[PDB]
């Protein structure tokens, strides 16, 4: 079968640099790779074609090297919208399918900040519906280096929990997490210590915030 | 350019059938090769199917093969996929592309897509928001500042779009993507940090719209 | 006019067989005049059957200084056959000339029958030049299975039988190459039916013959070749930029399969060119132009050619304007010129 | 007699002027006038006129077009020297003998002249009988099928040099003898005299035999065997308009072939028979000079029909008048 690998998986690129990512196919499917460009809000777009070739109506920042099993996509100079999952793609089939790596993110390079960390009690009306919804905001962090646990008595809620990040900000650019501990009434009302506790690199050692329940 | 656009999409029931249709423009459709690719949300992309330009020979991704079955009319112009049986996963935006030649022909690579089309492989009917409050805490006082929010919560379908204030506080306000939950309803989260000290002193109100069934519920959350 | 009684002759002859040296060879009428001379058919005193005898006509031999070419088709042909590559009988010299003489083939070359069919009609009709080309793909294909470079290929050496198979035939300047090479530097073989690799000065592979094919095929349909007009050829010199830089366009002749097939072909670079692709020769064959030809029927022969050649006309030219190229004046022939003319013949 | 006889002349006029005696030294004038003589000097004059540049282009094209030199057309080039023979030692010296009205080279200059006229004439003549074999060994096989040679060629050439020889020499040992023929303005065979001393008689018949019945065989064999050939290959491939035209062109080419042979030699041969069979055959002599006119016209015709109507030398002649 076909496996498509990229390296860096991820890499932190600023405008202006020379990003360099290569990918590999586990097998050879000769000189044949392309280069696709996506980010949110548009479909995939041709960069590179061919194996080397650069595709029309494409800025010629974007250039491609090498042959063999070994390919390589260079972005001479870094525009504010190269921040973006890059994909290659090798085109052939004998009858299998066409195979695309697993993206390689370029995400902007900043400082370190630690989350401030908040645990929000469920009001009344949450505990009449049947469920407690218990919420830790971790806000405006950078990396994404940072877990988010949950504990409820000190014991671990996993499996019961559910995470969402937003990506990068245009209010200050670092990453937000919200993530939403969902429960039984019933085991809400057999609890009192409801514990967000916050591990990120930015701080020295977790932060715990919690609260005993409601005001 | 070239252009695609599609239409045909819609909410189908799973294991059901929908058939998406796929209008090219700016090439002759007997004179070049037609695809389907798949994107799964926020996530890579999945070949599907391909179609000879002058058409008949057929290839297919192993995990779709047999059950959708690629067909074209060159006298129409038009490229469908019919879509047999669906799951959880087969809920995509779908998008057609073209492809030129077929074994090695001046070495091609897949050069025009569409915009998609979004298919929803879902079963429920649509459902209002309930909105809980999420009350601020008196031991995140600690720091000066208290975050409060709103769980909007037991939906279906998406977009909600969640405000505060009406849209006049939107600055710290983080409304998180949407995460399906195990009840087959969309949930989300939309909280905004404000000053622990000007809790009862202004009010916090998340405007809660869902498009989908016009349902729109204000929750003042309380100080 | 006489050249009407030596066709006639011909004609005469043909009734015959239907119904080595200069005393055993009826001489009919030219057929052209080749590199090295004149192409005559001829019938042989105790068999009463048809030969072309390939003259390579000593005078013009001494002077283009071609005994290193003649020697190499001769040698290369004798060894090589399958049932789309014919044999060769004879091998003699009479006083003038250098002969090979070689199997049945009456009915006439596929250059001529583009023309033949009529001018005004250009090439065969679709589905006979799509079964020809199955048969011309299928005699290179045995000749790569065999590690043997052509350099060469045209219309006039793709020969059409009196059922209407077509078979390649006449193996000029090649090299027959062993298993564990595949690379051999050299300019050899006749400009237009040479890729860039060979005009480069640069080594190849069996693309080049793959390039030749895709030239031929092009010239099949269209009646006019990629890198020449409708019944021209051009200079060497102008012949080698048109295959290095000439862009291929395709008529709406073609269907779109053959299209696509020629494209493939007509590649300048040897990487982006149909034919090896580092693992198989058989990833040409999953073209969809032969999803018509089944393989295995093909390659035993035993499907039926949607043209017969009639044998109450005869093909290929008869003297009239053919091709000419010094002989002797005060040239006189070597001593190492008379050997190799008793070493050429067998 | 049958004109008047001598051992050095034969006028054909009969002696009744009583001035006929050797042309050698006598103008002749009470048998001819002078603008008969000018008729005979324009006649000559056209001959070279036309027969030169015929020739010499036979010559010429063949040297500069590659394909043209082969065995087969060694003896065409052949028929153009022959022809030329004839111009530069016949009908140039009849054009100027002529204007004195008589011949004015002496005895020795009527051999010489008679000698070349009678070689030029015979090359030919032996050329399109040649010509005939080669046809006929090339179409209708001498041995089941061959292939046409170098040697065969030169064989061919020399053969018709051969044979010239063997007419045109021995009049000049005494067997036979040139004497002034036609206008007495230019020399011919002696074969219209019944005179003992160089034994015509036996020389009319060898002459009769070996170079006008052996020839006319030989030429009617041929000629019939390739249309009788032709005829039957159009027989067996009634299909295709070509066959069809070919067998009618044959036939007509083969018919022109054998008439261009007859009117050449037929008067010579006529006359001569006449007067060996009938004595007191006085014939003129402006009468004389009509063998004379239909053989020297070969000159121009032989080329027209064995040349001209030839596919390859056609091609070859179209590229050099279309700047070549
Ligand atoms: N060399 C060959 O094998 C042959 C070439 N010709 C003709 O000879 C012409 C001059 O090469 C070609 O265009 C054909 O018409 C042939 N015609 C019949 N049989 C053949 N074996 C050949
Ligand atoms: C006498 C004679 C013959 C030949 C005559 C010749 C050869 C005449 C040439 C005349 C010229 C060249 C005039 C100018 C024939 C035909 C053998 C038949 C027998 C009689």
């Amino acid at each position: 079968d076909i496996q498509m690998t990229q390296s860096p998986s991820s890499l932190s690129a600023s405008v202006g640099d020379r990003v360099t990512i290569t990918c590999r196919a586990s097998q050879s499917v000769s000189s044949a790779v392309a280069w696709y460009q996506q980010k949110p809000g548009k479909a995939p777009k041709l960069l590179i074609y061919s194996a080397s070739s650069l595709y029309s109506g494409v800025p010629s920042r974007f250039s491609g090297s090498r042959s063999g099993t070994d390919f390589t996509l260079t972005i001479s100079s870094l525009q504010p919208e190269d921040f973006a999952t890059y994909y290659c793609q090798q085109y052939y089939e004998w009858l299998s399918l066409f195979t695309f790596g697993q993206g390689t993110k370029v995400e902007i390079k900043r400082t370190v900040a630690a989350p401030s960390v908040f645990i929000f009690p469920p009001s009344d009306s949450q505990l009449k519906s049947g469920t407690a919804s218990v919420v830790c905001l971790l806000n405006n962090f950078y990396p994404r280096e940072a877990k988010v646990q949950w504990k409820v008595d000190n014991a671990l809620q996993s499996g019961n929990s559910q995470e969402s990040v937003t990506e990068q900000d245009s209010k200050d650019s670092t990453y937000s997490l919200s993530s939403t501990l969902t429960l039984s009434k019933a085991d809400y009302e057999k609890h009192k210590v409801y514990a967000c506790e916050v591990t990120h690199q930015g701080l020295s050692s977790p932060v715990t915030k919690s609260f005993n329940r409601g005001e | 350019e070239v252009q695609l656009v599609e239409s045909g999409g819609g909410l189908v029931q799973p294991g059901g059938s929908l058939r998406l249709s796929c209008a090219a423009s700016g090439f002759n459709l007997y004179s070049s090769s037609i695809h389907w690719v798949r994107q799964a949300p926020g996530k890579g992309l999945e070949w599907v199917a391909s179609i000879y330009s002058y058409y008949g020979s057929t290839s297919y991704a192993d995990s779709v093969k047999g059950r959708f079955t690629i067909s074209a009319d060159t006298s129409k112009n038009t490229a469908y996929l019919q879509m047999n049986s669906l799951r959880a996963e087969d809920t995509a935006v779908y998008y057609c592309a073209r492809y030129e030649g077929w074994w090695w022909a001046n070495t091609y690579a897949l050069d025009y897509w569409g915009q998609g089309t979004l298919v929803t492989v879902s079963s429920a009917s649509t459902k209002g928001p309930s909105v809980f409050p999420l009350a601020p805490s008196s031991k995140s006082t600690s720091g000066g500042t208290a975050a409060l929010g709103c769980l909007v919560k037991d939906y279906f379908p998406e977009p909600v779009t969640v405000s505060w204030n009406s849209g006049a506080l939107t600055s710290g306000v983080h409304t998180f993507p949407a995460v399906l939950q195990s009840s087959g309803l969309y949930s989300l989260s939309s909280v905004v940090t404000v000053p622990s000290s000007s809790l009862g002193t202004q009010t916090y109100i998340c405007n809660v719209n869902h498009k989908p069934s016009n349902t729109k519920v204000d929750k003042k959350v309380e100080p | 006019l006489e050249t009407v009684v030596a066709n006639s002759a011909f004609i005469a002859a043909r009734g015959s067989f239907d119904a080595m040296g200069e005393d055993w060879f009826l001489d009919f009428r030219v057929l052209g005049r080749g590199g090295f001379g004149e192409v005559f058919a001829c019938q042989m005193k105790a068999t009463g059957k048809l030969y072309a005898c390939k003259k390579l006509n000593k005078k013009r031999l001494k002077k283009r200084k071609g005994y290193q070419g003649a020697m190499v088709e001769k040698k290369i042909l004798a060894k090589v056959h399958s049932r789309f590559i014919v044999s060769l009988a004879y091998a003699f010299e009479t006083k003038t000339d250098l002969c090979l003489v070689m199997t049945i083939m009456n009915g006439g070359d596929i250059r001529y029958h583009i023309y033949n069919v009529d001018e005004d009609n250009p090439g065969f009709q679709e589905p006979r030049a799509i079964f020809y080309t199955a048969q011309i793909v299928s005699g290179l294909e045995h000749l790569h299975q065999r590690n043997i470079i052509y350099r060469d290929l045209k219309p006039e050496n793709v020969l059409l039988d009196d059922d209407g198979n077509v078979r390649i035939s006449d193996l000029g300047l090649a090299v027959e190459l062993k298993a564990g090479q595949t690379k051999t530097k050299g300019y050899a073989g006749t400009p237009g039916f040479m890729a860039p690799e060979l005009l480069l000065g640069e080594e190849y592979d069996f693309s080049v013959d793959y390039f030749a094919l895709g030239v031929t095929l092009y010239e099949m349909i269209a009646a006019r070749g990629p890198f020449r007009a409708r019944g021209e050829k051009v200079e060497n010199k102008e012949l080698k930029q048109r295959v290095l830089e000439q862009a291929v366009t395709y008529p709406d002749k073609f269907s779109p399969a053959s299209k696509d097939f020629c494209e493939a072909l007509l590649q300048k670079d040897p990487e982006k060119r149909l034919g090896f692709r580092d693992g198989s020769c058989d990833g040409l064959r999953t073209h969809p132009l032969f999803r018509d030809i089944s393989w295995r029927q093909l390659e035993a022969g035993m499907l039926t050619p949607p043209f017969v050649p009639d044998s109450r006309t005869v093909y290929a030219k008869n003297i009239q304007d053919v091709g000419a190229f010094e002989e002797v004046k005060g040239v006189a022939f070597e001593k190492a010129d008379t050997e190799f003319f008793q070493e050429f013949a067998s | 007699m049958n004109g008047t006889e001598g051992p050095n002349f034969y006028v054909p006029f009969s002696n009744k002027t009583g001035v006929v005696r050797s042309p050698f030294e006598a103008p002749q004038y009470y048998l001819a006038e002078p603008w008969q003589f000018s008729m005979l000097a324009a006649y000559m004059f056209l001959l070279i006129m036309l027969g030169f540049p015929i020739n010499f282009l036979t010559l010429y094209v063949t040297v500069q077009h590659k394909k043209l030199r082969t065995p087969l057309n060694y003896i065409l080039l052949n028929l153009a020297v022959a022809d030329l023979f004839m111009v530069f030692g016949g009908f140039t010296t009849t054009l100027y003998t002529s204007l004195h009205g008589y011949f004015v080279f002496g005895p020795t200059g009527c051999n010489l002249e008679g000698f070349f006229a009678t070689l030029g004439g015979e090359i030919a003549l032996w050329s399109l009988v040649v010509l005939a074999i080669e046809r006929y060994v090339v179409v209708c096989k001498p041995m089941s099928n061959f292939r046409f040679g170098e040697n065969h060629a030169i064989m061919g050439v020399a053969f018709t040099w051969v044979m010239a020889l063997a007419c045109a020499a021995p009049p000049l040992v005494g067997w036979s003898r040139y004497i002034p023929e036609g206008m007495q303005c230019s020399c011919g065979i002696d074969y219209y005299t019944p005179h003992e001393e160089t034994n015509n008689e036996s020389f009319v018949i060898y002459m009769f035999v070996v170079h006008f019945i052996i020839p006319l065989i030989v030429i009617f064999f041929c000629y019939g065997q390739l249309v009788f050939t032709v005829k039957e290959a159009a027989a067996q491939q009634q299909e295709s308009a070509t066959t069809q035209k070919a067998e009618k062109e044959v036939t007509r080419m083969v018919i022109i072939m054998v008439i261009a042979f007859l009117i050449c030699w037929l008067p010579y041969a006529g006359v001569a028979f006449y007067i060996f069979t009938h004595q007191g055959s006085d014939f003129g002599p402006i009468f004389m000079t009509i063998p004379a006119f239909f053989a020297k016209t070969s000159a121009v015709y032989n080329p027209v029909i064995y040349i001209m109507m030839n596919k390859q030398f056609r091609n070859c002649m179209v590229t050099t008048l279309c700047c070549g």
